[PDB]
């Protein structure tokens, strides 16, 4: 399979920025932090009641 | 948001504007209709596509680094690689954190702006044929159908045309 | 006789809990995600040269523990060494061992 | 369809052209009109949207109009380059996606009768019990032929395999017809032919076992 | 400049199902609406579905709906259209292409390059040669090969002038067959040899045949 | 501030007002008044108490570290344990800088924002029965006691009722 | 920007406005011109040579520190030397880049923001006087010569001198 991210966990994905895998990596990679998650807003505030 | 449109005098969203962003709905003579605006819609959607892309770009490449697991005690050396890793990943943690807090205010206020940019497109197109009432909505005073309307939602409306009906209704 | 002209937004039934400035958590339309928190498990072989020292360390297969020959002449952009590695030559140590690998491995 | 096109229109080098496209009311009737031109396999261009606007890269010779349910491109001054298909498109309303039209195939407007040449089964093929006779068309002008293939007098109702009409690089066309036999039905009969008629008049090609 | 690139032709079987990419490259589309449309053998466009990633829409045809998976990763900035349960029916070009705006009704102005997708088994051909005044016709058939395509060339390429490799019939059996004919002086019959070769990647054939009169 | 209101078209603020944060001053034929607006005032209130409350959250909890002064010079490993003790001060310090100066200017610009919103909300309400003088004022056109200028501040006020009067006010 | 003004409803800058950053031009009786606004191109050029002198202050002075540049292959102590000094770099570099976008994107809405606090504030001295186009021009429905165009311009404008007048023009 085709991956340019190595973990001892396994390759992993590169198109996010960050990554809470491993902080032991090889390649290009996100960079390791402590959050399982962070979520880019893409859209307006949803209101749909007042 | 600081422009007081989304969540604000708009007072909620319209879940049954499923073919764009940002839009207007009317009622008339020939009676009511909802339309997508379309350059506002790309105007946010481009404005987000562009900050994805800036935080999606360039994952850094690394090679040879340090050990960052140890089996065995050492002492000051191993103390120091885990100090100099630790010290590491709680920086890029807190530039995660507030890269996303910054990002997601931003992103909130620039959709709120365009929602009050494209109201106060169509108050200037108006001009003295319209009032604000106050929620978002304009009340015409003049019998206005359906290409009319169009001629408002794609910025060809001509307020001379109509002024003396809506100076009558408005003022007398 | 006139008109009435109301300008919108879209909304979707739920949304999505963002972080900002101001809020732990307030709700917009879509948000993607920017944690990879999740692997296949699996080395992927490219493009990257990998070599899976299999039962032998990197300082076996330098120093040629005969198990080990087979890694002969070998190259690699990484070398994997695995848990279930043993010695089977005569006993050694390495003063600096780390350092060794380190530099053989680089 | 929901789109209908006339399948062909045809000009010389400066003469005007126009290709209609007829709707109903869930597209061309409350829907701009995109109209796109392309050459054969390669993808579609825009040439017209919102109706009538024109890319600042199209030439100023393509028009495009909309009148009710029905739309129209015009293209003034026909250059030769322009031979190609054209589609006109809008969104539907009521099927809730986008719609073409089926397509106008253009023709700048000489006739050219086919050149034909016809192999008959190569020994080797004999020798692998099959048999395969190969009739090719080259050169004609306009891009349509039709293919007859003759047993003796008599015509072929099986294993009768003939290909589009492709275009060659001297803007004439260009076809295949293969017709399968077994060595025994090559034996069979003493003479086969292949009859390719174009415009009415037919040229004809035979081999003998 | 942004060009979109999709992935390269596929030969699939009945029941199988094929997902095609369009990479967006000199700038990103994920501000915009992406489209997929086909084009059957011989017959006009035919809208699948679009997605405008950013945005959050996926939208597809009523005729495909259920068959066809629409999505996008806008990291790499790609586009991609899975279909299901192939049939012959599905046999076609298929185009990605990228509207004005955000949305599906704007003209679509960037266009892909297409993807050919034909609904067997590999196979290399069997290749035959077709015997012959002033100039004389001799060539090769190359017969029952799966997928497209085969080159054809003379004399190791030495002989071009003449050459005439006609477009391949698609049987009912789902296999392909091409003439390829060239024309030469026939006073060059006794003197010069005439050899075609025939390469057909897909299955790694490569044959010489020599065509005598 | 973003908004222009407060140190802007608000000319300056009222010591006098000392039971809300935003509010409203009247004259009408029943003489003058004031009263704090509480969802606005609320609404601030909250949004501050809210970043407040994210800022002093869970301190880090340490205990067993390197050592930070030393009674001998040693040289390299003392070199690099007060060096690493120094770059970590000075990231916390740049840390604490910066959070207080976009807090700030956001604190600020979300109280201008918070007064615009209560303007605005109220201009809608007041439909053409009233005019806005340019310095936070409505100039309303009709006779308005102590009743409808309550209905405006909590909300409920009719425009209709009043409508024809103002106009003939306004515009005659 | 976050206001709407600059690059929304005003279509674009004034090559011709090169003594000022914002102003006014008019049309009157007596002919056309052209004035730069003094107290909001003040106001614009002291925030930024604010944030400019903030940035540009006090360069840090350091004096001996370690080796960045090596050699002979060293190992261990070498190879920290070279991560605590790349460390630095790209911690500062990170820095860098985050200041000068934060202050851009926050100089680009103060200015739009200047720009739409003098519109705003030019709308309330008009009062019933004059009506909003829509893309920041006023027209005002009363004779104005240069002197009251003037009047405006410095903030001392009387809208009740003519009241009567527009209000005749704008509803009758």
């Amino acid at each position: 399979c085709i991956s340019e991210c190595i973990t001892p966990n396994g390759s992993i994905p590169n198109d996010k920025p960050f990554q809470n895998v491993n902080k032991i990596t090889y390649g290009a990679c996100p960079k390791y932090v402590k959050q399982n998650t962070l979520k880019l807003a893409t859209g307006m505030r949803n209101v749909p009641e007042k | 948001g600081l422009f007081g449109a989304i969540a604000g005098f708009i007072e909620n969203g319209w879940e049954g504007m499923i073919d764009g962003w940002y839009g207007f709905r009317h009622q008339n003579s020939e009676g009511t209709g909802q339309a997508a605006d379309l350059k506002s819609t790309q105007a946010a959607i481009d404005q987000i596509n562009g900050k994805l892309n800036r935080v999606i770009e360039k994952t850094n490449e690394k090679f040879h680094q340090i050990e960052k697991e140890f089996s065995e005690v050492e002492g000051r050396i191993q103390d120091l690689e885990k100090y100099v890793e630790d010290t590491k990943i709680d920086l890029w943690s807190y530039n995660a954190e507030l890269l996303v807090a910054l990002e997601n205010q931003h992103t909130i206020d620039l959709t709120d702006s365009e929602m009050n940019k494209l109201f106060e497109k169509t108050g200037r197109q108006l001009r003295e044929n319209a009032e604000d009432m106050g929620n978002g909505c304009f009340k015409i005073y003049h019998k206005c159908d359906n290409a009319c309307i169009e001629s408002i939602r794609n910025g060809t409306y001509d307020h001379d045309v109509y002024r003396d009906e809506a100076l009558n209704n408005r003022f007398q | 006789p006139g008109a009435t002209l109301c300008l919108g937004h879209h909304a979707v039934p739920n949304g999505t809990l963002v972080k900002t400035i101001t809020d732990d958590q307030i709700e917009v339309t879509n948000a993607t995600e920017l944690v990879q928190s999740s692997s296949t498990g699996k080395i992927c072989n490219n493009p990257h040269r990998i070599l899976d020292g299999i039962d032998c360390t990197l300082i076996d297969a330098l120093l040629g523990d005969p198990h080990c020959d087979v890694f002969q002449n070998e190259t690699w952009d990484l070398f994997v060494e695995r848990s279930k590695a043993f010695s089977n030559c005569y006993p050694y140590d390495v003063p600096d061992y780390a350092s060794l690998r380190s530099l053989v491995a680089s | 369809s929901a789109l209908t096109q006339p399948p062909a229109v045809s000009g010389t080098p400066g003469q005007r052209v126009t290709i209609s496209c007829s709707g109903s009311d869930s597209n061309i009737g409350r829907r701009s009109v995109n109209w796109y031109q392309q050459f054969p396999g390669t993808a579609p261009k825009l040439l017209i949207y919102s109706n009538d606007q024109r890319p600042s890269v199209v030439p100023d010779r393509f028009s495009g109009s909309k009148s009710g349910t029905s739309a129209s491109l015009a293209i003034s001054g026909l250059q030769s380059e322009d031979e190609a298909e054209y589609y006109c498109a809008a969104w539907d309303d009521s099927l809730k996606g986008a719609v073409f039209g089926g397509g106008t195939q253009l023709t700048v407007l000489p006739k050219a009768a086919p050149s034909v040449t016809l192999f008959p089964p190569s020994s080797e093929e004999l020798q692998a019990n099959k048999a395969t006779l190969v009739c090719l068309i080259s050169d004609f002008y306009p891009g349509a032929v039709t293919v007859a293939w003759k047993a003796d007098s008599s015509p072929v109702k099986a294993g009768v395999e003939t290909t589009t009409p492709s275009k060659q690089s001297n803007n004439k066309y260009a076809a295949s017809s293969y017709l399968s036999l077994t060595p025994e039905q090559w034996k069979s009969h003493r003479s086969y032919s292949c009859q390719v008629t174009h415009e009415g008049s037919t040229v004809e090609k035979t081999v003998a076992p | 400049q942004v060009q979109l690139v999709q992935s390269g032709a596929e030969v699939k079987k009945p029941g199988s199902s094929v997902k095609v990419s369009c990479k967006s490259s000199g700038g990103t589309s994920n501000n915009y609406a992406i489209s997929w449309v086909r084009q059957a053998p011989g017959q006009g466009l035919d809208w699948m579905g679009g997605i405008s990633p950013i945005f959050g829409s996926t939208a597809y045809a009523q005729k495909f709906q259920g068959r066809v998976t629409i999505s996008a990763d806008i990291f790499s900035n790609t586009a991609y259209m899975e279909l299901n349960s192939l049939t012959s029916e599905d046999t076609a070009v298929y185009f990605c292409a990228r509207h004005g705006n955000y949305y599906y009704y704007s003209g679509m102005d960037v266009w892909g390059q297409g993807t050919t997708v034909t609904v067997a088994s590999t196979k290399g051909p069997s290749v035959f040669p077709l015997a012959p005044g002033g100039t004389a016709a001799l060539g090769c058939l190359v017969k029952d090969y799966f997928p497209e395509p085969v080159t054809v060339s003379w004399n190791s390429g030495a002989l071009t002038s003449g050459v005439h490799t006609f477009p391949a019939v698609l049987q009912s059996s789902g296999l392909y067959s091409l003439s390829s004919v060239v024309t030469v002086p026939s006073s060059s019959l006794g003197t010069q040899t005439y050899i075609c070769n025939v390469n057909h990647k897909p299955s790694n054939t490569k044959v010489d045949k020599r065509v005598e009169p």
